[PDB]
This record gives structure tokens, sequence and C-alpha cells, in this order.
């Protein structure tokens, strides 16, 4: 009837598309630097 | 005379619906007919009366139902490659 639609539209990952239409996985790491306190990084030695 | 038109020309030679030098409030026309397969890709105005541009390159077809899925920027398909292909910058209204 009006412009209703459904807003979420199924995409067609089909195998025989084009590099550019072949569904990529992505993923993304998001961090702040500036809190004082930190819980994680990589390992180094200690010293005195 | 465009929009609502009893009879077009061939779907692959499109008319040249140069829409310049006015207001392209074409929205109204949405409640004259039951617009369905409704995808602006670009810009989806549900009214459009401000910008001026100098190119539109409109265009009008005569399609089924189950094909619109060849209907989007950069896609392949029966249209794409037989009829028109759309860019991968396609930024329009397909209106059928």
């Amino acid at each position: 009837g009006p412009n209703c639609y459904f807003p979420l539209q199924s995409y067609g990952f089909r195998p025989t598309y084009g590099v550019g239409h072949q569904p990529y996985r992505v993923v993304v790491l998001s961090f702040e630097l500036l809190h004082a306190p930190a819980t994680v990084c990589g390992p180094k030695k200690s010293t005195n | 005379e465009v929009f609502n038109a009893t009879r077009f020309a061939s779907v692959y030679a499109w008319n040249r619906t140069r829409i310049s030098n006015c207001v392209a409030d074409y929205s109204v026309l949405y409640n004259f007919a039951p617009f369905f397969a409704f995808k602006c890709y670009g810009v989806s105005p549900t009214k459009l009366n401000d910008l001026c541009f100098t190119n539109v390159y409109a265009d009008s077809f005569v399609i089924k139902g189950n094909e619109v899925s060849q209907i989007a920027p950069g896609q392949t398909g029966n249209i794409a490659d037989y009829n028109y292909k759309l860019p991968d910058d396609f930024t329009g209204c397909v209106i059928a």
C-alpha cells in the first residue's frame, strides 16, 4: 500500500557472484587508550 | 506525461526524461499509484523541491515482478547484462 516495507532485506549470498559481491567476514577491534589503569598488554621482562 | 503514460517505448530504449530547470516534486504521485518495489539507493525523498542539478538520466522501464533482484547498484543479471547496467555508485530511485 503506502511506502511501508519490512525493514530487513535478506542478502543473496550466492557462490556464483563476483568477487565484489562475495560475502566478507569483518571483525573490528575497538579500544580506548584513555584510562590510567590498564588490564591487558603483551608480556615483557620486569625489572627491580 | 512520463510517469502516467499508457504506452512507453521499448524497455531497453529508455525515454530521455530530462528533469531540469523545474521542481522535481514527483512525491505526490506516490499517492496516485501504489508504488511497490520501491528502492531508492542514494536518496529517498518523500518530498523533493529544493536542489537544482544538471543531469538526471531518468529512465522508463516495463518489467516483471520477480526480477527486481537484478535492479541494484553494481548488480549483474539479465537487466544489467542485457538491458541496462546499474553503476556501482548508482544513487537513484527505482520505482516499480
